[PDB]
C-alpha cells in the first residue's frame, strides 16, 4: 500500500494540519432525537481532555516512523564501523536519469 | 502404425531426427500428422525387412515430409545436403542467380 | 476428538458444543480490496484468543495466506477458514465462522466460493484510500447475493500517522467513506432498508497494525467501564453524527454550541485517539507515563523499551482490549444460520424454498436429511489428496458415513452425475491447524474428507437411500469472466499424464479456471489475469505436477457478433433431404444482451411477463415478444432465438415436437461460432420457415441439431461478422504528478481514460481508463516501471467491444511476426486463433450452405 | 519468437539500452515535492525539480496560507544569504575579514 505521508515542512504548523497536497475533501443519519432525556454524569469527560492534542516533537516522531531503518529504531545493538555500508542504499536506487556511461555500468 | 505402436502422449515428436544445419524456419516442422507419417513410413519400412538379413536404425536415418504445413523437402545424398522449396510453396519472392541454388523446372513444358 | 491442539483462550469442548446451538453461530466472510488489512484482522482475532501466537515486531504475522506463493508475493490467494469462539461486548460468546477472503480482483471469484457458504459480509475499506474497484464489486457481489452487509473501516492510523489529518477532517474522511458505500448499496439494491452507519452498529473502526479495534457501543462501553454512572448504548447512539455535546448542560444536540466546538465522535473518540497515539509516537520518553496512568494502563519496563510500533500495538491492545465491538457488528445485522437459512435457499437451491426439502433447510435443524454444501476445494500438503469445504445446511455429517454426492449436471431426470462415497474425516477448519470432530451439526463449515473424487467445483452432499427429491445448489456464478488464455504442454511428452493429473488438480484448486482441449490437442487454461495465471502455473508446476511444463504466450478469449442483418435468407436441410429450417440472424438492440446476462431477464419466467417486457423495454411487437424461444447458449445467454414462422405456414404443433431439437441446436452453435470457434454475442436468430417431416422418426435427434447449428452458421456468416475484443477496466491509484505519465502508457495500449478524479481527504488520484485485454499483458508492470513503482493498476473485465477490423477480409497481408496495424487487426485475430484451435486456414461464407 | 589487468570496465557491459520511450525517460520520483535523493546537492535538485508540486501549492493554498510560506522562505532565505555573505571567496573576504583560514584558502586556491 502506497504510503502517503506528508512530510512537514514548516515546523511552526499544527502537527495535525490538513497539508494543501491532501485533496480537500467536498462536504456533502438516523439520530436521536435532541428531546430526549439523556444526561450524561459529571464524572464523565473526553479520555485524554487535559492532554494536548499535539506537542512541539509530534511531527518529529511521526516523521520517524518512516525513516530508513537505522533511525526508525529508538532502541538497538551497537555495530562495527565496517559492518556500515553508508552508501550502499546509493546504489541499490535506480541510477539517476543523467548520468555517463562508466558510473551506469 | 499407431494400432500397432501406440502413442497417447504424442511421445513420436521426442526422437524425431532433424537436420539442424538448416535454420529453423527450413528444417522440417515437426507437426504431429506429419511427424505420425514420417514414423509409421519408417515403420513400414522396417517391418519391410527382417531383422537378421539386416536392420534399418531411426537415429541413423532421416525422415522429411513435405506436405500443406511443410514446404521444405530435406534430403542428404552423396554428401549434399539438399533442400527442395516448390515455387509455388512459400517463396513470394523474386529470384536471383544464387551459386549454391538449383533452378529445377518441369521439362515437358520448361517452367520453373 | 482428542488430538493435539494449540494452547487457546477457550476449550475444544465448549467450541463444539457451540456448533450444535444455530442460534450462536455466525457464518461471515470478510471481503475488501487488496492489502486493506482482512487477514491482519484475521490474525489479530487468532492472537486474541491464541495466548501462545504472537505477531513479530518486525514482519505482520499472518496467520491465515499460509502458502508459500502467498507468503512470497504477499498478496492473498485462497480463501482461508476460521473458526473461532468470540466474546461480545455483554460476554456472551459467539461461534464465529470467518472465511478471509483475497482482496486481489483477479481472484474474485475465490471470493464468490466464500459468498455461497456465508451469511454475513463485512467489507474492509481502508481509511486512507477509502472506496476502491474491489470495494464497488464485491458490494454488488454481496448485494446481489442476497447477504446482509458490515464495513470496517480498516487502518484509520493511517489518518493520524501518515496523513496527519484534523480530527475534524477524519471525521469528515469517515464520513465520506460511509456515504460514499451507502450510495452504492442503494444502487446495487432497491431495498433501502440495509442503510449502513455507525449509529446503527454496521460500521467499525479499525486499525489490525496496531490493534485499535472499536464500534460505538464497545468504546461506550469503555467509557461505562471507566465512568460506572454512563449507560453505554444511549451513549454510542449519542457519539456520531454532527451531534454536539454542551458540558454546561452536559447534554447532546444537534445545534452548535461556542461556534467551535467539535462533534461528539471528535471530542469523544477521534480526539482521545489522537492524543493517545501522538503521545507514544512524540512524547514517548516525556510524557508517556502520565498518560497511560490516566487511561488506567500499566506498562512494564521491558515493555516500554519497546520500538514505537510495538509500543502502540501494545498500548493498544491493553487500552481497547478483545474485538468485541466486530462481535456486536457482527451478531446484531449478520444473522444466525438459523436465521439466514430462508434466503440461503431462496438464493441458491435449485429447488426453491417451496419443494419439501427447502421448507426442511429453511430450519437449518441439526437432526434432519443431511444437505451438505461445499463450494471449495483444499489441497493437503503433499498435494495428492483434496478435501471438500462446506457449509451443513441441513442435517448432521458423520465421519465413515456413506454419502451420495451430486455434481452440477446432477439433475431429478439424469442421476448419473453423483457417486456414492465414503466420509473420511472431519475437521473443524482453522488457519493453521484442523480440529478433527467426529460430526458437524447442521449450519457449520467442515472440511469433508473422501468425497472429492466425483466434484470438480461445486458438491452437493446428502445421504443415501433417501431424500430422492434433492437437487443440487445452483452452481457459483462468478463475478468476472474468465478471459486470458494460455495453452500448456509438457516439456518431455513422455509426462504427459502427469500434467493431465495437475489440470484436474488446478481445476479443483481454482473455482473459476477452465481446463480444456482444443481441436489441435492443445491444453488450454483460462485465467482472470496475469497474476492469476501465475499463480495458477505455479501450482501446476510445483504443488500438483513436478514436471517442467511450458506455456505459450498469453491470449484473450475474442467473441463473436454480427452488426446488420443477413443478405439472404438462409436455410438448410437435414440428411434425410427433409426438415428444411429457414432462419436469418440479426443484432440484437443496445443493452439488451446486458440485460439478459444480468438475469434482468429470465426465460425461467411465464411467457405473459416476459412478452410484457420485450414488448414494453424493448417495443418488440407481442408476437415478436411471445415467440421467443431460448437465450443463447447457456441459461441467460446473450442471444437469442425466436421464430418468425406464421401459423398459417408452418404448423405451430409440429415445429414444437423439434423444438427441443432445434434449441440444442442454437445452444450449441451460439456457444462453438463459425469464425474462430468462439462464443456468439449480442445476435439475434430468426427463424423465418420450417418445415417438419411428420413421421417422427426421420426428425429429431441427430438430423435436426446439426442442420440447426448448420443454418445458425449460415445466418451469423451472411451478416456481416465482427470479432469482440475483452475490454479490461483498470484502476490506477496514482500520485497526483504521475497521474501524467499514467496517460501516456494507456497511450500505448490502445487505452481510453475515463476519469481521473482524485481521492478526497488523500494525495493521491484514481485513474479509471478502459484496456484492451490483448493488450493487457504488462500493462502493469509497464506502468509501475514506468512511473518507479509510485503507480499501482489493478485491471477486472468489463465488456465486450468489435474488433475495428473485418474478420472475413482476404486481401489483408498479414506477416507471421508483426504488431498488425488497427483496420485489420480482426483479420489477425480471425484467422490466427483459427490455427490455434486447429480449424481450416480460412472460412467461407458459404462454406456451411446446401448449394455449394 | 525465433591476460590483461582491467582497472575499469568495458562499455560493452552497460544494461539500461532500452527502445521502449516508456524505459529509457522514466519518470523520477517527486516526492510530494518535499523528498530529495540522497548525496545530490539539496539546492541543484530544487532548482530541477519538476515544479508541479510548487504550481498545486500556489493554486491551493489561501491567503492566509501564502503569507505563512512567504514568511518561512524569506526567514530561509535570510539565513541562506548570511551563511553565503559569510562564506565570502578567500580572496573576496575583506582585507580585514581574511581570517587564519581564509588566509589558508587564499594561499591554497591560488596558483602561487
Amino acid at each position: 500500500p502506497n504510503v502517503v505521508f506528508i512530510k512537514t515542512e514548516d515546523p511552526d504548523l499544527p502537527a495535525f494540519y490538513f497539508d494543501p497536497l491532501i485533496n480537500p475533501i467536498s462536504h456533502r443519519e438516523p439520530l436521536p432525537d435532541d428531546d430526549e432525556e439523556f444526561e450524561l454524569p459529571e464524572f464523565v469527560e473526553p479520555f485524554l481532555k487535559d492532554t494536548p492534542l499535539y506537542t512541539d516533537n509530534t511531527a518529529n516522531g511521526i516523521a520517524l516512523l518512516w525513516a530508513p531503518r537505522p533511525f526508525n529504531l529508538r532502541s538497538g545493538r551497537t555495530r562495527r564501523a565496517l559492518d556500515i555500508p553508508l552508501v550502499k542504499n546509493w546504489y541499490r536506487e535506480h541510477c539517476p536519469a543523467g548520468q555517463p556511461v562508466k558510473v551506469r555500468v | 502404425y499407431l494400432t500397432e505402436h501406440p502413442d497417447p502422449n504424442n511421445e513420436n515428436i521426442v526422437g524425431y531426427n532433424n537436420k539442424k544445419c538448416w535454420p529453423r524456419d527450413a528444417r522440417m516442422r515437426l507437426m504431429k500428422h506429419d511427424v505420425n507419417l514420417g514414423r509409421a513410413v519408417f515403420w513400414d519400412i522396417k517391418n519391410r525387412l527382417p531383422r537378421s538379413v539386416t536392420t534399418v536404425q531411426w537415429e541413423n536415418s532421416f525422415v522429411s515430409v513435405y506436405s500443406k504445413d511443410n514446404p521444405n523437402l530435406l534430403f542428404n545424398m552423396c554428401g549434399f545436403e539438399c533442400r527442395i522449396l516448390p515455387k509455388c510453396r512459400t517463396s513470394y519472392e523474386e529470384f536471383t542467380h544464387k551459386d549454391g541454388v538449383w533452378n529445377l523446372q518441369n521439362e515437358v513444358t520448361k517452367e520453373r | 476428538m482428542e488430538q493435539t491442539l494449540p494452547v487457546t483462550v477457550y476449550e475444544m469442548d465448549f467450541l463444539a458444543d457451540l456448533m450444535d446451538n444455530s442460534e450462536l453461530i455466525r457464518n461471515v466472510t470478510l471481503c475488501g480490496h487488496l492489502h486493506h488489512g482482512k487477514t491482519c484482522f484475521v490474525d489479530c482475532l487468532i492472537e486474541q484468543t491464541h495466548p501462545e501466537i504472537r505477531k513479530r515486531y518486525d514482519q505482520d504475522l499472518c496467520y491465515t495466506d499460509i502458502l508459500f506463493t502467498e507468503q512470497e508475493r504477499g498478496v492473498g490467494i485462497k480463501s482461508t477458514p476460521v473458526t473461532v469462539v468470540l466474546p461480545d461486548t455483554k460476554g456472551k460468546s459467539y461461534l464465529f465462522n470467518i472465511m478471509d477472503t483475497p482482496g486481489h480482483v483477479n481472484f474474485s471469484d475465490e471470493v464468490t466460493a466464500g459468498l455461497r457458504i456465508s451469511d454475513g459480509v463485512v467489507l474492509f475499506i481502508d481509511a486512507a484510500e477509502g472506496v476502491m474497484l474491489n470495494t464497488e464489486r464485491l458490494i454488488k457481489h454481496a448485494v446481489q447475493e442476497r447477504l446482509a452487509v458490515t464495513v470496517c473501516i480498516n487502518k484509520i492510523d493511517r489518518l493520524i500517522l501518515e496523513l496527519k489529518l484534523p480530527p475534524t477532517d477524519a471525521y469528515y474522511k469517515l464520513r465520506h467513506i460511509v456515504d460514499e458505500v451507502n450510495g452504492l448499496i442503494s444502487m446495487y439494491s432497491t431495498d433501502e432498508n440495509l442503510i449502513l452507519s455507525p449509529l446503527l452498529g454496521n460500521v467499525c473502526f479499525s486499525s489490525s497494525q496496531y490493534s485499535i479495534c472499536f464500534t460505538l457501543g464497545s468504546f461506550a462501553k469503555i467509557y461505562a467501564d471507566t465512568f460506572g454512572d454512563i449507560n453505554y448504548q444511549e451513549f454510542a447512539k449519542r457519539l456520531w453524527g454532527d451531534i454536539y455535546f454542551n458540558p454546561k448542560t452536559r447534554k447532546f444536540t444537534k445545534k452548535a454550541p461556542t461556534s467551535s466546538s467539535q462533534r461528539s465522535f471528535v471530542e469523544f473518540i477521534l480526539e482521545p485517539l489522537y492524543k493517545i497515539l501522538a503521545q507514544v509516537v512524540g512524547d514517548v520518553d516525556t510524557s508517556l507515563p502520565r498518560t497511560l496512568d490516566e487511561l488506567g494502563i500499566h506498562l512494564t519496563k521491558e515493555e516500554l523499551k519497546l520500538n514505537i510500533r510495538p509500543l502502540l500495538r501494545l498500548v493498544c491492545k491493553k487500552f481497547f482490549g478483545e474485538f468485541t465491538g466486530f462481535v456486536d457488528m457482527c451478531v446484531q445485522h449478520i444473522p444466525s444460520p438459523k436465521v439466514g437459512a430462508k434466503p440461503k435457499i431462496e438464493h441458491t437451491y435449485t429447488g426453491g424454498v417451496d419443494s419439501d426439502l427447502g421448507e426442511a433447510m429453511s430450519d437449518c435443524d441439526p437432526d434432519g436429511p443431511l444437505m451438505c454444501h461445499t463450494t471449495k476445494m483444499y489441497s493437503t500438503d503433499d498435494g495428492v489428496q483434496f478435501h471438500a469445504f462446506g457449509r451443513v445446511l441441513s442435517g448432521t455429517i458423520h465421519a465413515g458415513q456413506p454419502v451420495k454426492v451430486l455434481g452440477e449436471n446432477y439433475t431429478l431426470e439424469d442421476e448419473e452425475d453423483s457417486q456414492i462415497c465414503t466420509v473420511g474425516r472431519l475437521w473443524i477448519s482453522v488457519a493453521r491447524y484442523h480440529i478433527e470432530v467426529n460430526r458437524v451439526p447442521a449450519g457449520n463449515w467442515v472440511l469433508i474428507e473422501g468425497v472429492d473424487q466425483p466434484i470438480v467445483k461445486t458438491a452437493t452432499i446428502t445421504e443415501p437411500r433417501g431424500n430422492e427429491e434433492a437437487q443440487i445448489f445452483r452452481p457459483l456464478k462468478f463475478n468476472t469472466t474468465s478471459v486470458i488464455k494460455i495453452a500448456v504442454e509438457p516439456v518431455n511428452p513422455s509426462e504427459l499424464p502427469k500434467m493431465l493429473d495437475g489440470l484436474r488438480k488446478v481445476n479443483k484448486s481454482y473455482p473459476s479456471l477452465t481446463t480444456k482441449v482444443e481441436e489441435s490437442g492443445e491444453h488450454v487454461i483460462l485465467g482472470t489475469g496475469e497474476l492469476y495465471l501465475d499463480c495458477v502455473m505455479h501450482d501446476l508446476r510445483k504443488m500438483y505436477s513436478e514436471i517442467d511444463i511450458k506455456v505459450a504466450d498469453p491470449v484473450v478469449t475474442f467473441c463473436e457478433t454480427v452488426v446488420e442483418t443477413s443478405s439472404l435468407k438462409c436455410f438448410a436441410e437435414t440428411p434425410n433431404k427433409k426438415n428444411k429450417i429457414t432462419m436469418i440472424a440479426e443484432p440484437l438492440e443496445k443493452g439488451l444482451a446486458e440485460d439478459i446476462e444480468n438475469e434482468v431477464v429470465q426465460i425461467t419466467w411465464n411467457r405473459k411477463k416476459l412478452g410484457e417486457f420485450f414488448q414494453t423495454k424493448y417495443d418488440w411487437d407481442l408476437l415478436a415478444a411471445r415467440s421467443i424461444w431460448a437465450f443463447g447458449p447457456d441459461a441467460t445467454g446473450p442471444n437469442i432465438l425466436v421464430d418468425d414462422t406464421l401459423p398459417s405456414e408452418v404448423d405451430k404443433a409440429l415445429l414444437g415436437s423439434v423444438k427441443d431439437s432445434i434449441v440444442q441446436g442454437f445452444q450449441w452453435g451460439t456457444r462453438e461460432g463459425p469464425l474462430c470457434d468462439e462464443l456468439i454475442r449480442n445476435v439475434k436468430f430468426k427463424i423465418l420457415d420450417a418445415v417438419v417431416a411428420q413421421e417422427p422418426l426421420h426428425r429429431g435427434g441427430g438430423q435436426i441439431i446439426p442442420t440447426a447449428r448448420r443454418v445458425v452458421y449460415s445466418a451469423f456468416l451472411m451478416a456481416t461478422p465482427r470479432l469482440m475484443e475483452p475490454y479490461y477496466f483498470v484502476e490506477v491509484q496514482a500520485p497526483a504528478d504521475c497521474v501524467s505519465a499514467v496517460y501516456t502508457v494507456l497511450a500505448r495500449r490502445r487505452g481510453h481514460v475515463t476519469q481521473d478524479a482524485p481521492i478526497p481527504g488523500s494525495p493521491l488520484y484514481t485513474i479509471k481508463a478502459f484496456i484492451p485485454a490483448i493488450d493487457s499483458f504488462g500493462f502493469e508492470t509497464d506502468l509501475r516501471t514506468h512511473t518507479q513503482g509510485q503507480a499501482f493498476s489493478l485491471s477486472v473485465f468489463h465488456h465486450w467491444q468489435i474488433v475495428p477490423g473485418d474478420p472475413l477480409d482476404k486481401s489483408i497481408v498479414i506477416r507471421p511476426l508483426e504488431p498488425q496495424p488497427a483496420p485489420h487487426l480482426a483479420r489477425e485475430f480471425m484467422i490466427k486463433t483459427r490455427r490455434r484451435k486447429g480449424l481450416s486456414e480460412d472460412v467461407s461464407i458459404s462454406k456451411f450452405f446446401d448449394d455449394p | 519468437y525465433l591476460r590483461k589487468f582491467v582497472f575499469e570496465w568495458d562499455a560493452s557491459e552497460d544494461t539500461s539500452i532500452d527502445y521502449n520511450p516508456l524505459y529509457k525517460e522514466r519518470h523520477q520520483v517527486q516526492l510530494l515535492g518535499r523528498g530529495f535523493i540522497a548525496g545530490i546537492d539539496l539546492k541543484q535538485q530544487k532548482r530541477e525539480q519538476s515544479r508541479f508540486y510548487g504550481d498545486l501549492m500556489e493554486k491551493r493554498r489561501t491567503l492566509e496560507e501564502k503569507e505563512q510560506e512567504e514568511a518561512r522562505l524569506r526567514k530561509l532565505r535570510k539565513k541562506e544569504a548570511k551563511q553565503r555573505w559569510d562564506d565570502r571567496h578567500w580572496s573576496q573576504k575583506k582585507l580585514d575579514e581574511m581570517t587564519d583560514r581564509d588566509w589558508r584558502i587564499f594561499r591554497e586556491d591560488y596558483s602561487i
